[PDB]
RNA sequence: AAAGCUCCUUCGACGAGUCGAGUAGUUUGGGAAUGCUGCUCAAAAUGGGAGGUAAAUUUCUUCUAAAGCUAAAUACCGGCCA
RNA sequence: AGGUUGACCUCGGAUCAGGUAGGAGGACCCGCUGAACUUAAGCAUAUCAAUAAGCGGAGGAAAAGAAACCAACAGGGAUUGCCCUAGUAACGGCGAGUGAAGCGGCAACAGCUCAAAUUUGAAAGCUGGCUUCGGCCCGCGUUGUAAUUUGGAGAGGAUGCUUU
């Protein structure tokens, strides 16, 4: 299962520029992070739950915080992209506890901004003031607001006093009549649909 | 009348 | 506003005022010239919509362009290879009659930047299209931030690279599973796709 | 050939109220 | 000349503290573009209406009688783009309209 | 929205989490019809009429042939649905004349 | 003078020989589900496209085509420097 | 004067005033057109190959690009590139063979502009010429140049604070 009939040896990509590309990319990192000094050098990334029924186990970073995440945490959708928050106008919140935890992310990422006024000369009160614009700071918000649980907790203690009864017949039972409601729910429809028409019809 | 959207 | 009006009023193509101008018209670009200058375009609501503008800069040139399919010029018209199960009246050109005509009417003014064309009229043996130019040395068109894109030059000459409209329709840009080969660019994805590549620690 | 400071520099009214109003801030972030 | 005027001594107004509209008066003049006396026919504002017989392209004024005779305005087809266009300052004009003139007219 | 059953088979099948209700996205609109637009599109097809196909259709349907007339524009069109809603739009003029007359 | 936030009775325009259909050529893993082009027919207003087996009926989920701009990560047997 | 005097529209002339294009290069890039040797026992499907040759067009990158997308999940969320998906789904005379994509991890991340609205209490817009550099003219333009709006919305209201 060797796919070399056609001129392979024409389009060889050979990677030994491989240190050479990393210390490329090492150097514009450095310099723009030496460019955006003091802000950090990425932008806040939401919690998101990764689709389809493999990988809905674990939740990873994703493009930016929804509108309804922005309004319900404060934060003008003009002024986010401005203070290093990414939005993102296509994803939707159709539950409350995303909507819940990314606000609550985004909360913190306020509460631990420090936001430097336009002018030295006149600050304004919505900036942080001068006393207080002293402090430590990080430059890697991928580090500072990563996923700290991407997988829930596989290991869980209870008492045996509280264990829980169980579905009743079984849970491969309960799994094969699932399926089996699944796989007949339009029969039993149409049979009840004949049976009230009879009903209608010979009342 | 149809008015294309409402006039200040 | 009128250009609303004249929307829907070009929407019913076999209506019969419709047909009669489509008459009168097909006549008269029939006997004036196959490329040729369009004082004001035939049809402003189409033209607004695609970007012209009522401006200094902005001109329209009309061109018909003969039908059909394409023939291949082998002396003739046999091919003596291998037998190709079909006749050279059936081969197809892989781009419109419309992005042919931006190609001619942008050789016919070569100083301008072809924006985009639409067709007009048609009838057995031609079609006929107007092209929007733009001029990129005009100072009206280079100090308006909506149209100076054009004066750069990596623009020149998009209609002989498939950057217009009907270019990106021929090219098949466009998101989804049907357009998989093509998306990014077709040859771009196949040297991607058979391309060899082999790393230092394998 | 190619187009003049000014005329590259050039924005639209509503890009010049946006860059007015909401221009990219200084800022940091504690740990 | 007389837009200019008028702004100066709008200038001068605003400069000794009136508004313009204590120096200026309500304008009464011809509505033309074709947009505009569209607009003014959808919203039944056009008194008079004045089309002009020679607009090429001619699917620009096609629809105006009917859409006049469903809104109940008064129009008038006549000859000659350039001589409304001597009306309203310019050299083509394909349609003039008349909301509201004085009480002397 | 219906409360999913926590399996993973099933009718409702899925995690169990409390929907929300959103406000409807404006561009979801698209294909409401709007008053200016209702205007324009009626007075254009009263200045231009009715095309040789819709004709057809509309003899055919006075004359009772509703399979035929369907037929004839599907033939037309190129989609059953088209043909569907073509013919019921050509059935709404023919009532609006004779309710006219 | 412009600008943002909050709520709302109401309004809320959105690209046509275009989409789509048939046929022919070509192409594709998409010779049952691909794209492009030519000819003929030729749309609509919760409409239209898609949901990889053809069709009718009833639903559902996603977007919003036929106008346009945009750095970076990517390529490099040409030129220059090392 | 009315057989006159003009206004527009269209089409021309000028060694008119000011500009622009051609050719080179073409390693990489965007398209068009397009083989055969070879591999199939031979050989018109096929393979080579949507390649070589030929033609047109750019730049330091080009192209693509902010969903008429993927999905069917507890939903992801512009484009590009690497690893993986995967030699898998799938296609294929008499079989030699061909062959993706979603998810996932990473690199890099950046968002937007028009047409469809009447500014109508004032074309507020712009090319060119002359300048005493204050401006003034010839004009383009209402068959629509400015401000505003682009679906993530917005328009009209109500409300009280913030911003330049």
């Amino acid at each position: 299962n060797n796919h070399f009939r056609k001129h392979w040896q024409r389009r060889v990509r050979c990677h030994f520029d491989q240190p050479g590309k990393k210390v490329t990319r090492r150097l514009a990192r450095r310099a723009k992070a030496a460019a955006l000094a003091p802000r950090p050098v990425d932008k806040l990334r939401p919690i998101v739950r990764c689709p389809t029924v493999k990988y809905n186990r674990r939740t990873r970073l994703g493009r930016g915080f929804t509108l309804e995440e922005l309004k319900a945490a404060g934060i003008p959708r003009l002024l986010a992209p401005t203070i290093g928050i990414a939005v993102d106008h296509r994803r939707k919140n159709l539950s409350e506890e995303s909507l819940a935890a990314n606000v609550q992310r985004l909360k913190d990422y306020k509460a631990r901004l420090i936001l430097f006024p336009r002018k030295s000369n006149k600050p304004k009160k919505a900036d942080t003031p001068k006393d207080q614009q002293t402090a430590e700071t990080t430059t890697s918000l991928r580090t500072s607001f990563g996923v700290e649980q991407p997988l829930a907790p596989g290991f869980t203690e209870i008492s045996k006093s509280e264990i829980p009864a169980g579905i009743e017949g079984g849970a491969y039972r309960a799994l094969r009549k699932a399926r089996s409601d699944a796989r007949l729910v339009g029969v039993r429809e149409k049979r009840a649909k004949e049976k009230a028409e009879a009903e209608a019809n010979k009342k | 009348a149809v008015s294309v959207r409402k006039r200040a | 506003g009128a250009l609303k009006y004249l929307e829907e009023l070009s929407k019913k193509k076999q209506s019969d005022v419709v047909r009669f101008l489509l008459r009168v018209r097909c006549w008269e670009y029939r006997q004036l010239n196959v490329i040729h200058r369009a004082s004001r375009p035939s049809r402003p609501d189409k033209a607004r919509r695609l970007g012209y503008k009522a401006k200094q800069g902005y001109v329209i040139y009309r061109v018909r362009v003969r039908r059909g399919g394409r023939k291949r010029p082998v002396p003739k018209g046999a091919t003596y290879g291998k037998p190709t199960n079909q006749g050279v009246n059936q081969l197809k050109y892989q781009r419109s009659l419309r992005a042919t005509a931006e190609e001619r009417v942008g050789r016919r003014c070569s100083n301008l930047r072809v924006l985009n064309s639409y067709w007009v009229n048609q009838d057995s043996t031609y079609k006929y299209y107007e092209v929007i130019l733009v001029d990129p040395n005009h100072k009206a068109i280079r100090r308006d931030p909506r149209i100076n894109w054009i004066c750069n030059p990596v623009h020149k000459h998009r209609e002989c690279r498939g950057l217009t409209s009907t270019g990106k329709k021929s090219r098949g840009l466009n998101k989804g599973h049907r357009f998989n080969k093509t998306r990014a660019g077709r040859r771009k994805t196949w040297k991607r796709h058979n391309t060899l590549s082999l790393w230092r620690y394998r | 050939r190619r187009l003049s400071k000014e005329d590259a520099s050039r924005v639209l009214e509503k890009t010049k109220k946006r860059l007015t109003h909401f221009p990219q801030r200084k800022y940091a972030v504690k740990a | 000349q007389e837009k200019k005027e008028r702004l100066l001594r709008e200038a001068t107004a605003i400069k000794e503290g009136k508004k313009k509209e204590d120096v200026s008066k309500k304008p009464y003049t011809v509505k033309y573009g074709l947009n505009h006396v569209v607009g003014l026919i959808e919203n039944k504002k056009a008194s008079l209406v004045l089309i002009a017989n020679d607009v090429d392209p001619i699917e620009l004024v096609v629809f105006l009688p009917a859409l006049c005779r469903k809104m109940g305005i008064p129009y008038a087809i006549i000859k000659g783009k350039a001589r409304l266009g001597t009306l309203v300052h310019k050299k083509t004009a394909a349609v003039v309209a008349i909301t509201e003139v004085r009480s002397e007219d | 929205p219906v409360e999913r059953t926590g399996l993973i088979r099933g009718l409702n099948k899925g995690h169990k989490t409390t929907r929300r209700v959103l406000k409807e996205r404006p561009s979801r609109r698209k294909g409401a019809q709007s008053k200016r637009t209702q205007f324009v599109r009626s007075l254009i097809r009263e200045v231009a009429g009715l095309a040789p196909y819709e004709r057809r259709v509309i003899e055919l349907l006075r004359n009772g042939k509703d399979k035929r007339a369907r037929k004839f524009s599907k033939k037309k069109l190129g989609t059953f649905g088209r043909a569907k809603r073509k013919c019921e739009e050509l059935q709404r003029i023919i009532a609006e004349s004779r309710r006219a007359h």
